[PDB]
RNA sequence: GAGUCUG
DNA sequence: TCCGCGTCAGACTCGTTTATAGCATACGTGAG
DNA sequence: CTCACGTATGCTATAATGTGCTGACGCGG
């Protein structure tokens, strides 16, 4: 049976007719008194096989003896009832009868094929009308329609020498009539003489279609079925209920509608019917097997018995539930329990309670086998009953196989890999399972009743690669990021923070002691508190500059909690480590140098400690929560009447006439977001220190040791967010809309809401857990298209030797830097020599894994932009180097090979986003959003430096800033770029380009709210095309009148305006165009949707000034709802709805043509002689003047970049980096920590396919799109041997695509779209060799990666010979 | 949905023109439904159920 | 836009010609002498009757289009047996042929397990005599109430009413995934058998050569055929007591080797 | 674990031998797939080495 | 080892690896009951094979060498 | 299948 | 206008209506 | 070797001859 490969192709009439032991003649199932197969019917025993092993109808034969025994009397096979699940049957169908799949499915074979459209087709198959078939008088040619009456004429006339039909004989004949090679030519012939653009698509389309029908061998009668296949009786079963009654599959229902209608038709032309009801029948017949093949496709699916309709064959394979996803992707499985899981804190981080009777079932084999070797059973049925009686002996021998036994602990829903560990487990009485604490966090577990699934590793391989690959000690480092998952939290955090933190004098001020020891002594001895002030005498031990530990000893001032800590610390940490109070923060920090400095055994025992230690301090500590704990500032009342007056005087102002709906909204959100601050400011001051204790003598000031603000400060559980709603201001609440409510709440949960604050609270709250169950699953289905496309890439190659890399700059957005050049290239792969300054010198090599240590080295010669090996840049064919991807963030060390790397990057993108769906939204009520992004004010001293601007210096003496894309950044002295500051348009700069500024300068002022029409030029304002009405709306004032403009976009506009773009247009005194310096374009500023103009027209304008205010109403709210579409749209590679246009070549440009005012944009390169000329929209304003030397890809309009245009012209790591900084923008926003790495193997399973021109050696021709390792290998061979080059394309494929466009249909039909993948795979006659991962777990095979891979690679070489 | 007359429209949704096309739906508790609706181009139609 | 086979179908009977008394009497005396134009128009022009009896014949087993297609194998059978000479119209004699067709057809394929007509006319009998009683009887139908009513054997009405407990689409409200394969054995049981099978090999070169010679010879354990006490005189035994004596010999001994072993009792529950 | 049947008894015999070694199949979800695409009539064959 | 297999795979390398050849050696004790290197100190054949990789006794390469030897010993004995 | 749930 | 998608397990319960002539010969297999 | 038992195909004569649920998701290609 072990096989190569799979091949899918149409079925002919003779090959179904080969499967079938028979022909079912009858729908006869069973009989009701004797419940035996009945005759020739549905579960015939003469051709399904024998209901009973081994054993005939009538029981003539029976026993294992006879074998293959045909009984002669009733006709029944004499083998196993197995193989009623195998034998097919067969129908003969009276008429000829089109299959669904190849009809209906988009876009269609039959008709494609014919070249005529679905509608002809139907006409003729429900007999509303004949088609011409051929007639050698080209009277009637070919296709051609005929209705009755139609057929009647040409019939008198003509007749006989010409062939119409109609119904499925028609579409066979004209099939069976129809020349593949020759329509092949004649296509061919049409596409030299005139190739219209978009119709050699659809040529060009049909003719791979010709050729591979060809190819593939199958024959396009047999899209018509004449004969009709019979699934297996045991895999359509009728069984008998319990209650006496059947049940039985609706493919039952429906082969018998098929039968019923087919008998019927032979009957009606045995009687030779009149033919009306001959053409009924066949109609009938058709309608029933296309509801049996594919029930719902042909129009109204046929409802069975409550009215649901029947489910049919397409339906059991194709849906999610069909058999891909259910039973085959993913299954039930023996060996496997669950139950409630509860803390076990007693336990070491690689063990697990599990419950007694749990245990003693799920390992009953083992417990038989180790029965049997003591010779305490004497067999398997002694052993089972001794097992169900319990007996005492039993327990010991159970606890003997557990023994060393790891099991795998599941959680749903497993979103990354530490969703399944191992653990040993430890035997307990109770029905509870028991996990340990510091593996909640890869869990998600929270103990308020989940519950887990056990699994048992069966074999020895299973058994190691649990405790090796799946151990919870093993697996410390998120594969994500490289920071530890293993880390403390809630009790344990709090518990140190107790231990390590300070408090004025206490008991023992100023004591001294020998060693930790003296100090435990003290502290439990009640001579001292865990917060006094003590100088202590502890021994760190460094490590040097070899594997050798140095020893020093010194006097150093601590607390007695933090020298007791010391004892807990591993030697080769230095004491710093424990000498500051400890939040999580700084434990996460203290568990990953361990793990750098000592190893992985020292940091699992170390963790298991702190955790000890943690809890038995948190619990002596006695910390709790009285309603006193949560202090109200008491200048609360005072700020919130202060901002409630302001508030009141906008909103009497806005009858008055300053304010639209949009700028009130935003004032008054301004004005609550500052307060909450404020008030929230005022709290933590008074809460966070406001400690009054008298040291040895006088007062003093320190930190609080309020509950609440401990919990807070140390990061146990609530942030500060959550401690402004207790003790501050509940703030301003956001309607599931995500629009803020105008009303904050101004009271907190311990002051209590009234009835009117909490019914407003509700609409944010149930937004929120509405959004858990319903976005869950957007988050989950791009969690899968990732994991789907990215099934296949695992690392191949140790090293592919490739010089090629992506240069990684230090990400510095929003002043602070937000991610540092060391972390983002610690672990790559370095490439070219990259050394020091003063370049005389090499200081680092090529190929070397950027360690803790090189990152430090980077630090002090502060580098700024590393080329380092990339996996999209990786030359390996079918998968990628582990020089290419660097470290395996979750082991700490360079990738192994054979490490599946797609599925970790696909789980590791999906996870953070789907569990910050459920995460962010149930935790919290309202946004608590901050918008003032008003001015930049600078933090550091230094020089401005403007990167990307034209701007216009307007009469104020001010840069008013007029430039898309600009770049503030903050130089120091020795010239290195520190801090970052997107300057928008319409702003003022304090200061112009290269001036200093001093510490806390504001360097420009902007309004957020309304991005201003910012005019060059001065003169006076014309109103071009700006009618009323049409194209904008006139609103007018009292007593003296002052109208306002708003600009009707073509939304609310008539259509009348619909072809007229409104502009202010800016003319001189003489009335004649003013000019924008230097060029040959009069001003003219195309106003958008509601441009809300005040000044009205006549008026002289200065330069630099304010034309138009267009309202920019950002109703968004800080969640991943409104960020994972980005990120979506990203992966999908989605052109937006205005994408900014790109130079295609290098060369120098000046205009052509123009229609009316849309561009003709003619660039005409200097070397390169041909031009290339582009259409432009008139109102879409260009960023370039005129004769500019522009290179490859340069931004000509406003508007953001589509990846499919930066890839065609910049390249892979240019459209590679967009990706990855556009994504992470999002993730970044929500505090999500992914490495870049993890994107760009995605983004390379994108780049997969190519378009090639001309031909090779091969069949490339014209736009065929092939695999690019593939064209690789092709350029190799033929760069060697010569033969025709060719030249190709990268072509950009987002996700869904992608994942279809791979050479496997097991993985494509796995995917999604199941019918119409399979239809294009077996007309091609494709033949899937089962490379992929989803393939071979789908067959029930060895993975091609991890512990596979060494097996895979054996059999690949076993192709080369035996 | 209580029986009587609803005015509804959809808030863009069809034609990136985005304009905004009002509709009646008058439900009765028993019967055929009986729909008016604008066209972009100012048209009102009726559709019977 | 006319895609149903329905549609299609009643306008291509609307199409046709209606008859009258004297035509029917002209077409049926050459349809009966075998006419192919008279036997196509009388039947294409009495489709519409078929129509008017399959209308009120929907939502009872099969379809509109069902019922109308096996109602037009009655009108056939209705042409083909037509009495011209006879007054009585045609559309009396058609009437019949039509119902009785559409009856039959729908007493058969309704039914998943097919329900013979004998049974199918009892059933009949049952339902209307219950539809009476619970007119009377504010209450249903009783089983022996029913059989009170027709004075048949109680036994008889029940397996009747069970006939007619129909069954639902095991796919449809899954439950294939809850009812579990009962002749499949568990791996557990099946092992079970391996060690018994295993064990029968060891136990046969454990006993006498005499005492397993004929003890297996006869369950058909080694031997080919299972036979009885009589028949293992085929082989060499020839005997009626000493193979009875010998059978037993052979599993007295046998019981004591799992007596010792440490089964007997152990292995008696299972 | 699944639906592999030979493949599961066999595995069973051999954790109560204390082999430990699984001896796999090929699993009848699978067989089923196939004969769900025949009875559509798609040929889908298993091509050999 | 025991706790962590941390030095097991410093040994040979490939977790992968590791895992094949733990496998294989604890085969060899399985079936073949073939003698532990270290004292067995009541450990499954999982362990075993981990502690004698650790120390350096087992490794892909040294149990083909001993399988040729027990091989060639076989063919000796056969012809 | 229609439910009410637990994460 | 159509058709294709839309987290992952778990717990339980329910549920499977309808009317359809009667009687005589004919076709076919089983039991005594 | 013959009849009963289970199942099936047969014929009947006033005239009658044209149908008939549930609606509303939302984004993309
Ligand atoms: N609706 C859900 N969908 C997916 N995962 C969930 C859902 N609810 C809970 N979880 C997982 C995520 C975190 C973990 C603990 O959640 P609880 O405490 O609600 O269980
Ligand atoms: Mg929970
Ligand atoms: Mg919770
Ligand atoms: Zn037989």
């Amino acid at each position: 049976e072990e096989f190569d490969a799979i091949k899918i192709a149409l079925a002919s009439p003779d090959m179904i007719r080969s499967w079938s032991f028979g022909e079912v003649k009858k729908p006869e199932t069973i009989n009701y008194r004797t419940f035996k197969p009945e005759r020739d019917g549905l579960f015939c025993a003469r051709i399904f096989g024998p209901v009973k092993d081994y054993e005939c109808l009538c029981g003539k034969y029976k026993r294992l003896k006879h074998r293959g025994v045909i009984c002669e009397k009733c006709g029944v096979e004499v083998t196993q009832t197995k193989v009623r699940r195998e034998r097919m049957g067969h129908i003969e169908l009276a008429s000829p009868t089109a299959h669904i799949w190849f009809l209906k499915s988009l876009p269609s074979r039959i008709g494609l094929l014919l070249d005529m459209p679905l509608r002809d087709i139907e006409r003729v198959l429900y007999f509303e009308s004949y088609v011409v078939i051929e007639g050698g008088m080209t009277n009637l040619e070919r296709q051609q329609i005929l209705t009755e009456e139609q057929y009647l004429d040409a019939l008198e006339e003509f007749g006989d020498e010409f062939d119409a039909k109609m119904g499925a004989e028609a579409i066979q004949a004209l099939l069976k009539s129809m020349d593949l090679e020759q329509e092949c030519e004649q296509l061919r012939e049409e596409l030299n003489e005139t190739n219209s653009e978009t119709k050699r698509k659809k040529l060009t389309k049909r003719i791979k279609l010709l050729e591979a029908f060809v190819q593939s061998g199958n024959k396009p009668e047999w899209m018509i079925l004449t004969v009709l296949p019979v699934l297996p009786p045991d895999l359509r079963p009728l069984v008998p209920l319990d209650g006496g009654r059947f049940a039985t599959s609706d493919l039952n229902d429906l082969y018998r509608r098929v039968i019923n209608r087919n008998n019927r038709l032979k009957r009606l032309l045995d009687l030779a019917a009149p033919d009306i009801i001959v053409r009924n029948e066949k109609r009938m017949l058709q309608e029933a097997v296309d509801a049996l093949l594919d029930n719902g496709r042909r129009g109204r699916a046929i409802t069975g018995s409550n009215k649901r309709p029947l489910k049919s064959l397409a339906d059991m394979i194709k849906g999610k539930q069909g058999r891909f996803r259910q039973n085959l992707l993913g299954k039930r499985v023996d060996y496997s329990g669950r139950s409630v899981i509860t803390v076990g804190p007693y336990l070491r981080l690689h063990q697990c309670g599990l419950p007694k009777k749990m245990a003693l079932e799920l390992f009953k084999p083992f417990i038989y086998g180790k029965l049997e070797l003591r010779g305490l059973a004497t067999t398997i049925k002694a052993a089972k009953k001794m097992v169900e009686r319990e007996e005492a002996v039993v327990w010991d021998i159970l606890d003997e196989v557990i023994r060393e036994h790891p099991v795998l602990l599941n959680r749903a829903p497993t979103l990354h890999r530490l969703g399944i560990q191992a653990f040993e487990p430890v035997l307990i009485e109770g029905k509870a399972i028991q996990l340990h604490p510091l593996v909640c966090a890869a869990y998600n577990a929270d103990f308020d009743g989940d519950q887990m699934a056990v699994h048992v590793p069966l074999t020895l391989e299973a058994q190691l690669e649990a405790r090796a690959l799946m151990m919870s000690t093993n697996n410390i480092l998120s594969p994500a990021n490289g920071e530890p998952i293993i880390v403390p939290s809630q009790d344990v955090v709090l518990g140190l923070y107790y231990m390590t933190r300070d408090c004025v004098n206490a008991k023992g001020e100023g004591m001294v002691l020998t060693g930790p020891k003296e100090a435990e002594r003290l502290y439990r001895s009640g001579l001292a508190s865990l917060h006094a002030r003590v100088k202590v005498r502890i021994t760190e031990y460094e490590k040097d500059a070899n594997g050798e530990l140095v020893a020093k000893t010194s006097l150093k001032d601590t607390t007695v909690g933090r020298a007791i800590l010391w004892m807990i610390v591993p030697k080769g940490l230095p004491y710093s480590i424990v000498n500051q109070a400890l939040g999580k923060k700084a434990i996460s920090k203290m568990l990953n140098t361990c793990y750098r400095i000592l190893g992985l055994k020292p940091t699992v025992i170390f963790a298991d400690q702190i955790m000890y230690t943690g809890f038995a301090y948190a619990a002596r500590s006695g910390a709790s929560v009285g309603i006193d704990d949560m202090v109200i500032p008491e200048k609360k009342h005072e700020i919130i009447s202060e901002a409630e007056a302001e508030v009141a005087e906008i909103q009497e102002q806005f009858q008055s006439g300053l304010v639209t709906a949009g700028e009130r909204y935003n004032k008054v959100i301004d004005i609550w977001a500052a307060a909450n601050d404020r008030v929230s400011k005022a709290m933590m001051d008074n809460l966070q220190t406001e400690t009054v204790i008298n040291r040895d003598g006088q007062e003093e000031k320190q930190v609080s040791f309020n509950s609440i603000y401990m919990m807070a400060d140390s990061g146990a559980r609530g942030s500060a967010a959550q401690i402004r709603q207790l003790a501050g201001m509940r703030g301003l609440m956001a309607k599931p809309d995500g629009s803020i409510i105008e009303t904050p709440i101004t009271a907190n949960f311990r002051e209590g809401l009234n009835v009117l604050q909490y019914f407003i609270s509700t609409h944010g709250a149930r937004k929120g857990l509405a959004d858990t169950a319903l976005k869950t699953a957007n988050s989950g289905y791009l969690t899968r298209r990732l994991v789907d496309v990215a099934q296949d890439l695992v690392v191949t190659e140790d090293d592919c030797g490739t010089h090629e890399g992506i240069m990684m700059t230090p990400v510095i957005e929003g002043g602070d830097v937000k991610e540092p050049l060391r972390d983002r290239v610690l672990g790559r792969v370095t490439a070219e020599d990259v050394l020091k300054p003063g370049t005389a010198d090499i200081l680092v090599p090529r190929n070397t894994l950027l360690h803790e240590q090189w990152c430090d080295l980077l630090e002090e010669n502060s580098v700024d932009a590393v080329k380092v090996r990339s996996v999209v840049s990786c030359d390996t064919d079918f998968g990628v180097c582990a020089h290419c991807y660097g470290r395996d963030l979750a082991r700490g060390h360079i990738i192994n090979k054979g490490e599946a790397i797609g599925v970790i990057a696909a789980q590791s993108i999906g996870e953070p986003g789907t569990q910050l769906t459920m995460r962010t939204f149930h935790i919290g009520g309202a946004a608590s959003r901050a918008a003032a992004e008003s001015s930049i004010q600078v933090k550091n001293k230094g020089s401005i430096k403007l990167s990307n601007v034209k701007s216009v210096v307007n009469s104020s003496g001010k840069l008013v800033i007029t430039s898309r894309n600009t770049e503030l950044k903050l130089i120091d002295e020795f010239g290195r770029t520190k801090e970052s500051y997107k300057v928008p348009y319409g702003a003022v700069l304090a200061k112009g380009d290269g001036e200093q500024v001093a510490g806390g300068e504001t360097v420009a002022n902007w309004d957020p709210h309304t991005m201003p029409v910012i005019t060059e030029v001065s003169g006076f304002v014309r109103f071009t095309d700006m009618i009323d009405g049409q194209t904008i709306t006139r609103q007018t004032d009292e007593l003296t009148g002052l109208s306002s403009l708003v600009v009707l976009d073509s939304a609310e506009r008539t259509a009348g305006g619909k072809d007229l773009r409104p502009a202010l247009k800016i003319v001189d005194a003489q009335g004649n165009d003013v000019l924008i310096p230097g060029t040959d374009m009069p001003a003219q500023y195309f106003l958008p949707g509601k441009a809300i103009v005040q000044l009205e027209d006549g008026v002289q304008i200065s330069s630099g000034d304010t034309l138009a205010r267009i309202p920019q109403e950002s109703g968004g709210t800080k969640d991943i709802t409104g960020g994972l579409p980005r990120v979506a749209d990203l992966f999908e590679a989605r052109r937006p709805k205005e994408p900014a246009i790109l130079a295609e070549i290098s060369g120098i440009v000046s205009f052509g043509k123009e229609t009316k005012g849309k561009r003709r944009l003619v660039i005409t390169p200097v070397d390169g002689s041909d031009p290339y000329e582009e259409m432009i929209p008139k109102w879409r304003q260009l960023n370039v003047f005129e004769g500019e030397r522009v290179e490859r890809g340069d931004v000509i309009s406003d508007g953001p970049e589509a990846p499919h245009d930066i890839l065609r012209l910049r390249g892979v790591h240019a459209v590679t980096r967009y990706i990855v900084n556009e994504v992470q923008d999002v993730y970044r926003l929500q505090g999500v920590k992914i490495n870049d790495k993890h994107i760009e193997v995605i983004v390379r399973q994108m780049l997969r396919k190519a378009t090639i021109v001309n031909a090779g050696s091969s069949d490339f021709l014209e736009g065929e799109q092939v695999e690019y390792s593939r064209v690789k290998i092709a350029n190799r061979e033929l760069e060697a041997n010569g033969k025709v080059g060719a030249t190709y394309s990268r072509d950009l494929l987002g996700i869904t695509k992608a994942s279809l466009a791979t050479e496997s249909f097991i993985s494509a039909a796995s995917f999604q779209e199941t019918t119409r993948v399979l239809t294009e795979a077996a007309v091609a006659g494709k033949r899937d060799e089962l490379r992929g991962l989803k393939e071979n777990v789908i067959v029930g095979r060895l993975i091609p990666a991890g512990t596979g891979y060494a097996y895979h690679q054996d059999r690949m070489r076993r192709r080369a010979a035996g | 949905r209580s029986p009587g007359v609803f005015f509804d429209s959809d808030k863009g949704k069809t034609h990136s023109s985005g304009k905004v096309l009002y509709n009646a739906r008058i439900i009765p508790y028993r019967g055929s439904w009986l729909d008016f609706e604008f066209d972009p181009k100012d048209n009102l139609f009726v559709r019977i159920d | 836009r006319v895609l149903d086979a329905t549609q299609l179908y009643l306008g291509e009977i609307g199409y046709s010609p209606l008859l009258t008394a004297e035509e029917e009497v002209y077409f049926a005396r050459r349809a009966l002498r075998g006419d192919v134009a008279s036997r196509r128009r009388m039947i294409e022009s009495n489709l519409r009757l078929v129509v008017k009896i399959a209308r009120r014949y929907g939502n009872r087993g099969l379809a509109l289009l069902d019922l109308i297609e096996e109602g037009n194998l009655g009108l056939i059978r209705a042409v083909e047996k037509f009495d011209p000479e006879r007054g009585f119209r045609f559309s009396t004699y058609a009437t019949w042929w039509i119902r009785q067709t559409i009856e039959r057809a729908i007493m058969n394929q309704t039914r998943t397990i097919r329900l013979p007509i004998h049974i199918v006319k009892e059933l009949n009998v049952y339902l209307r005599t219950a539809r009476e009683l619970s007119h009377k009887l504010d209450h249903e139908p009783s089983a022996e109430e029913i059989a009170e009513q027709l004075d048949k054997p109680v036994d008889d009405v029940s397996r009747m009413l069970r006939l007619n407990e129909r069954g639902t689409a095991v796919d449809t409200p899954a439950l294939l995934d809850i009812l579990a394969d009962e002749k499949e054995n568990g791996p557990e049981d099946t092992t079970q058998d391996d060690d018994m099978k295993q064990s029968i090999v060891k136990w046969l070169f454990e006993l006498n050569a005499k005492q397993r010679e004929v003890l297996a010879r006869r369950f058909g354990l080694l031997g080919y055929e299972a036979a009885t006490l009589e028949d293992v005189g085929r082989e060499i035994g020839l005997t009626r007591e000493r193979v009875r004596q010998i059978q037993v010999e052979g599993l007295r001994r046998l019981r004591e080797i799992l007596q010792t072993q440490g089964l007997n009792i152990e292995a008696l529950f299972l | 674990k699944s639906d592999d049947v030979n493949g599961r008894t066999k595995m069973y015999k051999n954790i109560v031998d204390g082999n430990h070694q699984m001896e796999p199949g090929m699993p009848e979800s699978f067989n089923v797939l196939l004969k769900e695409i025949r009875s559509l009539g798609i040929n889908i064959e298993l091509e050999d080495e | 080892a025991r706790v962590t297999v941390q030095d097991a795979v410093e040994k040979i390398g490939n977790r992968f690896d590791l895992v094949l050849v733990a496998a294989r050696r604890a085969r060899q004790m399985q079936v073949g009951g073939k003698d532990p290197l270290v004292p067995e100190e009541n450990d499954k054949t999982t362990v075993i094979a981990l502690r004698e990789i650790e120390e350096g006794l087992i490794n892909n390469q040294i149990l083909d060498v001993r399988e040729r030897q027990e091989q060639q010993e076989q063919e000796a004995a056969e012809l």
